[PDB]
């Protein structure tokens, strides 16, 4: 459709990004999400979908990669996605990303609540350095 | 002469003087990283940051006044 | 929210193993023929070695 | 010019009877400028719809938001939003009967009555800025708030629930005036509102001009309901180019033009009074309606449903439901965003819309909309005729007509949207 046609309607891009995030293929996810820039389409919802599907597919490490590279790019995730991703990271013990996401969440103006600091502390308590 | 009133205006704008000055230092070091023109003669990166920020406040000051 | 800068200093007595491990540029060591008490712990009151051993400092 | 009395808005502009945006009287700005108000790149203009702020210069885009106005706190009026009543301009002397009256209000139901009490007292307090500013507030015959309406207007409103809520508001206000302006009150109260009309006017102004914010007064972070004598001249928009902001060091309300937005000479500077309220709420409180209201709703009960995502994409609407916006990528406007929020709709992970059954649903919902239009006795353009020519510019009546017209025009846009959606689904 790109090589012998016309710009795809948004659901085409969103569906193929979802197929990536639900299958894995996160590099293909980012490649196509970056290709969405050239359509001037809203990248927010597609990126949210990609992150959510990667988390649901337990592809957490590359989900962290795409999320942090989006947040450093200045995009704001939906509050449900911050809460879920922080909780799942802390269940995985990935405080190295949980704290960074918490800083990006604060920078996005979502002030960290007692839930988020409880999640961080759950992992911090493991270090033996009180 | 006048530039310190702009400084005071921006000091009045920002909610923490130390955080403001930190943000100015950050802006200057990222400026001197995103651009590698020497930009070190009669005009200085600090004054440039102050100028651009007071221009965001809408005020007609040229780069480094 | 806080940037959580954590750093700490520890002072402690050094093991003879660390003394062998010494080997602003460099450090060295003397092989003492006999053990020697640290004057800060024998002499400088209250005598810390005496406080461990429960011996009078005169002893 | 730190004196004088009776400056006024030249009534040459409210002379539309025979059949547009002249400058406001320069004294209107001067009384602020002498008191450290500053307007940057904007001009007060006086239409028959009252004052507005319009950009007097092209303003280039800026990286941070750019200041367009500064109003100093000393010229404002404030009431605490929560029970422990305090006044931060502190106009009211300690132990003044006004404090007893204002306490007799419900903590959360009667904030408008409290603000009206403050407004009236600030017209009685000599050499308070509102002593001069009150001349530029709309008089009881030109205020749009339906608290000044009567059944002659509400019969034209044709919205019985909103008629009932307006009637309840008027009843509440008049009962409060009767209770607290009885003949036993001191002269220093009776002179504030010697008749019901003065009080219902004051309440209508307090309602239509109440801003509310979280603010910091020194150390105290607090919730205020407040009147700002030049930010209240901003007109509403659901796509505002400006927002209010607070500086606590010098207690300034900034009006800030949005970051990264260019604006044009003669563009109206507007703000989003209350985000996410249906047109009936804007009629209830402010006393106006707008057809592009992107949160309006329709009492659909159909089992016919449209593929929401396709409705978005056919109109290039983007974002989450709380976020829906339109871009450069041309009839699509806030009413189509309202349609996407309101039509009976279905969605599925990736499943495409049935091109036939979606046309069937379009036809069914279009005939539902047509019967909804048929529930009114007249079309939209009959009200357009009744507004392009009008008997006496009775402001409450014209506002009710604008309301009804807007609703019909809306449902019309719903029809047109479904038509263009089907055609553009190809
Ligand atoms: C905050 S008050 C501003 C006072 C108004 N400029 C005046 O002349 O008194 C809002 C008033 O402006 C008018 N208004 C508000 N939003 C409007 C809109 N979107 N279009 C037209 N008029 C509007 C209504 O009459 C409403 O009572």
């Amino acid at each position: 459709e790109l090589g012998a046609g016309q710009r795809p309607l948004p659901e085409t891009m969103i569906a193929l990004v979802r197929l990536s995030g639900s299958k894995g293929n996160a590099q293909r996810g980012l490649e196509l999400l970056a290709a969405m820039e050239k359509l001037n389409y809203d990248i927010r919802q597609a990126w949210l979908i990609l992150v959510e599907e990667l988390v649901r597919t337990n592809h957490l490490e590359e989900a962290n990669k795409v999320f942090l590279k989006g947040a450093r790019g200045g995009m704001r995730a939906t509050d449900q996605l911050y809460d879920l991703m922080i909780e799942e990271d802390c269940k995985a013990g990935d405080h190295s990303n949980a704290l960074d996401i918490s800083y990006e969440m604060e920078a996005a103006g979502r002030f960290a609540t007692t839930f988020h600091f409880n999640c961080l502390l759950s992992v911090q308590a493991t270090c033996g350095i009180p | 002469k006048v530039m310190t009133m702009d400084i005071e205006r921006l000091l009045l704008s920002e909610d923490n003087r130390f955080e403001f000055v930190n943000s100015v230092a950050a802006e200057a070091t990222e400026y001197v990283e995103k651009n590698r023109d020497e930009y070190g003669g009669t005009k200085k990166a600090i004054f440039h940051v102050l100028s651009n920020r007071v221009n965001d406040l809408g005020f007609d000051r040229p780069e480094a006044y | 929210i806080d940037r959580y800068k954590h750093q700490q200093l520890r002072i402690g007595l050094v093991s003879p193993q660390q003394i062998s491990a010494w080997a602003r540029y460099q450090m060295g060591y003397i092989k003492l023929t006999c053990p020697v008490t640290h004057v800060w712990y024998l002499k400088r009151l209250p005598s810390y070695i005496a406080n461990l051993l429960d011996k009078p400092l005169k002893e | 010019a730190s004196l004088e009395t009776q400056p006024f808005p030249l009534f040459q502009s409210p002379a539309s009877e025979e059949s547009e945006l002249e400058s406001a009287d320069p004294d209107f700005y001067k009384i602020g400028y002498v008191r450290r108000v500053r307007a940057y790149g904007v001009e007060f203009k006086e239409g028959p719809d009252g004052f507005g702020i319009y950009a007097s210069k092209d303003i280039e885009p800026r990286r941070r938001a750019r200041v367009i106005m500064e109003i100093p706190h000393e010229l404002m009026i404030t009431i605490r939003q929560k029970h422990p009543w305090m006044f931060f301009p502190d106009i009211v002397p300690i132990g003044h009967p006004i404090f007893d009256i204002i306490n007799s209000t419900d903590p959360e139901r009667d904030w408008d009555l409290r603000l009206a009490c403050l407004l009236l007292f600030s017209f009685d307090r000599e050499d308070h800025f509102w002593r001069l500013y009150g001349d530029f507030l709309p008089a009881a015959d030109e205020c749009s708030s339906l608290l000044l309406a009567t059944e002659e207007d509400l019969a034209e409103l044709q919205d019985p629930q909103l008629v009932s809520t307006i009637r309840q508001q008027q009843k509440r206000v008049l009962e409060f005036w009767e209770k607290n302006w009885h003949s036993g009150v001191p002269l220093k109260i009776k002179r504030l509102a010697e008749d019901a009309e003065r009080f219902i006017w004051a309440v209508s102004i307090a309602q239509t001009r109440c801003i509310s914010m979280k603010t910091r007064i020194g150390a105290l972070v607090q919730d205020l309901n407040m009147m700002i004598p030049y930010a209240d001249m901003l007109n509403h928009s659901f796509e505002p180019n400006c927002f209010l902001h607070w500086r606590p060091k010098d207690r300034i309300l900034e009006v800030m033009s949005n970051a990264g937005q260019a604006i044009k000479k003669g563009e109206e500077m507007t703000i989003n009074y209350m985000p996410g309220q249906k047109n009936n709420m804007l009629m209830e409180r402010y006393g106006f309606s707008t057809p592009v209201n992107p949160w309006d709703a329709i009492p659909f009960s159909g089992d016919s449903r449209i593929h929401l995502n396709s409705f978005l994409s056919v109109f290039n609407i983007f974002g989450l439901p709380e976020e829906y916006y339109h871009d450069s990528e041309s009839f699509v406007d806030g009413a189509v965003i309202a349609a996407a929020r309101t039509l009976p709709t279905w969605s599925d992970i990736d499943l495409p819309p049935i091109p036939s059954a979606e046309r069937k649903a379009v036809k069914e919902l279009q005939d539902e909309c047509r019967k909804m239009l048929a529930e009114y006795p007249t079309t939209s353009e009959q009200d357009q005729k009744l507004l392009d020519s009008l008997s006496e510019a009775r402001t409450t009546f014209a506002t009710a007509v604008k309301y009804r017209m807007h609703r019909k025009m809306f449902i019309g846009k719903i029809i047109k949207a479904l038509d263009i959606y089907q055609e553009r689904l190809l």
